[PDB]
Protein backbone atom coordinates (compact mmCIF):
# COMPACT_ATOMS: atom_id res chain seq x y z
CA UNK A 1 0.00 0.00 0.00
CA UNK A 2 2.91 2.29 0.53
CA UNK A 3 5.73 0.46 -2.05
CA UNK A 4 3.23 0.28 -4.84
CA UNK A 5 -0.14 2.50 -5.36
CA UNK A 6 -3.62 2.02 -6.34
CA UNK A 7 -5.17 5.31 -6.04
CA UNK A 8 -5.07 8.52 -4.71
CA UNK A 9 -4.00 6.79 -1.71
CA UNK A 10 -0.95 8.27 -1.50
CA UNK A 11 -2.25 11.36 0.07
CA UNK A 12 -3.15 9.55 3.44
CA UNK A 13 -0.29 8.95 6.26
CA UNK A 14 -0.21 6.49 8.67
CA UNK A 15 1.97 3.92 10.15
CA UNK A 16 2.16 0.03 9.22
CA UNK A 17 2.36 -2.05 12.86
CA UNK A 18 5.29 -4.62 12.57
CA UNK A 19 5.55 -7.68 15.20
CA UNK A 20 8.62 -8.84 17.66
CA UNK A 21 8.82 -12.55 18.02
CA UNK A 22 7.37 -14.98 15.66
CA UNK A 23 4.60 -16.55 17.05
CA UNK A 24 0.72 -16.27 17.33
CA UNK A 25 0.33 -13.71 19.61
CA UNK A 26 2.47 -11.24 17.99
CA UNK A 27 0.33 -11.90 14.67
CA UNK A 28 -2.51 -11.25 17.46
CA UNK A 29 -1.63 -7.62 17.69
CA UNK A 30 -1.06 -6.87 14.02
CA UNK A 31 -5.46 -6.93 13.72
CA UNK A 32 -5.79 -5.37 16.91
CA UNK A 33 -3.43 -2.04 16.07
CA UNK A 34 -4.74 -2.32 12.19
CA UNK A 35 -7.95 -1.10 13.06
CA UNK A 36 -7.02 1.61 15.26
CA UNK A 37 -4.78 2.88 12.37
CA UNK A 38 -8.10 2.29 9.81
CA UNK A 39 -9.96 4.75 11.60
CA UNK A 40 -7.20 7.28 11.06
CA UNK A 41 -7.53 6.66 7.42
CA UNK A 42 -11.43 6.96 7.50
CA UNK A 43 -11.14 10.19 9.65
CA UNK A 44 -8.28 11.72 6.75
CA UNK A 45 -10.96 10.59 4.02
CA UNK A 46 -13.89 12.65 4.87
CA UNK A 47 -12.26 15.80 4.58
CA UNK A 48 -10.70 15.33 1.29
CA UNK A 49 -13.65 14.67 -1.00
CA UNK A 50 -13.80 16.43 -3.94
CA UNK A 51 -17.19 17.11 -5.49
CA UNK A 52 -18.24 15.80 -9.06
CA UNK A 53 -18.54 12.80 -11.16
CA UNK A 54 -18.48 9.56 -10.68
CA UNK B 1 -25.14 20.99 -6.46
CA UNK B 2 -25.88 18.54 -3.82
CA UNK B 3 -22.97 16.63 -3.04
CA UNK B 4 -21.74 15.53 0.73
CA UNK B 5 -18.77 17.05 2.72
CA UNK B 6 -19.13 19.12 5.50
CA UNK B 7 -17.52 22.75 5.57
CA UNK B 8 -16.41 22.10 9.35
CA UNK B 9 -17.81 20.26 12.39
CA UNK B 10 -14.94 17.21 13.36
CA UNK B 11 -13.46 15.59 16.10
CA UNK B 12 -11.35 13.59 15.52
CA UNK B 13 -11.73 10.03 18.15
CA UNK B 14 -8.42 8.84 18.93
CA UNK B 15 -6.08 6.30 18.63
CA UNK B 16 -4.84 5.84 21.51
CA UNK B 17 -5.11 3.13 24.01
CA UNK B 18 -4.89 4.06 27.57
CA UNK B 19 -6.47 2.32 30.75
CA UNK B 20 -4.06 1.88 33.55
CA UNK B 21 -5.51 2.65 36.39
CA UNK B 22 -3.69 1.85 39.93
CA UNK B 23 -5.64 0.55 41.49
CA UNK B 24 -3.88 -0.17 45.34
CA UNK B 25 -0.15 -2.13 44.22
CA UNK B 26 2.92 -2.60 45.35
CA UNK B 27 3.02 -3.25 49.54
CA UNK B 28 -0.60 -2.24 50.18
CA UNK B 29 -1.48 -5.35 49.06
CA UNK B 30 0.17 -7.95 51.09
CA UNK B 31 -0.53 -5.53 53.84
CA UNK B 32 -4.17 -5.42 54.21
CA UNK B 33 -4.24 -9.12 53.78
CA UNK B 34 -2.22 -9.96 56.59
CA UNK B 35 -4.09 -8.05 58.28
CA UNK B 36 -7.18 -9.33 58.15
CA UNK B 37 -5.68 -12.88 58.31
CA UNK B 38 -4.26 -11.78 62.06
CA UNK B 39 -7.64 -10.30 63.25
CA UNK B 40 -9.31 -13.69 62.06
CA UNK B 41 -7.29 -15.89 64.37
CA UNK B 42 -7.53 -12.99 67.22
CA UNK B 43 -10.80 -13.74 66.87
CA UNK B 44 -10.03 -17.47 67.39
CA UNK B 45 -8.59 -18.11 70.89
CA UNK B 46 -11.65 -16.40 72.02
CA UNK B 47 -13.52 -18.74 70.73
CA UNK B 48 -12.42 -21.87 70.87
CA UNK B 49 -10.49 -21.19 74.02
CA UNK B 50 -14.20 -20.22 75.28
CA UNK B 51 -15.79 -23.36 73.87
CA UNK B 52 -13.49 -25.77 75.65
CA UNK B 53 -14.69 -24.10 79.11
CA UNK B 54 -18.85 -24.87 78.25
CA UNK B 55 -17.16 -28.03 77.52
CA UNK B 56 -15.97 -29.43 80.60
CA UNK B 57 -18.78 -28.41 82.39
CA UNK B 58 -21.12 -30.52 79.36
CA UNK B 59 -18.68 -33.35 81.07
CA UNK B 60 -19.01 -31.99 84.48
CA UNK B 61 -23.41 -33.16 84.90
CA UNK B 62 -21.83 -36.13 83.98
CA UNK B 63 -20.04 -37.17 86.48
CA UNK B 64 -21.82 -35.31 89.51
CA UNK B 65 -24.55 -38.83 88.48
CA UNK B 66 -23.45 -42.73 87.70
CA UNK B 67 -23.12 -43.88 90.97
Amino acid sequence: RKTQPYDVYDQVEFDVPIGSRGDCYDRYLCRVEEMRQSIRIISQCLNKMPPGEI
Amino acid sequence: KQDMPPVGGYGPIDYKRNLPRRGLSGYSMFAVGIGALLFGYWSMMKWNRERRRLQIEDFEARIALMP
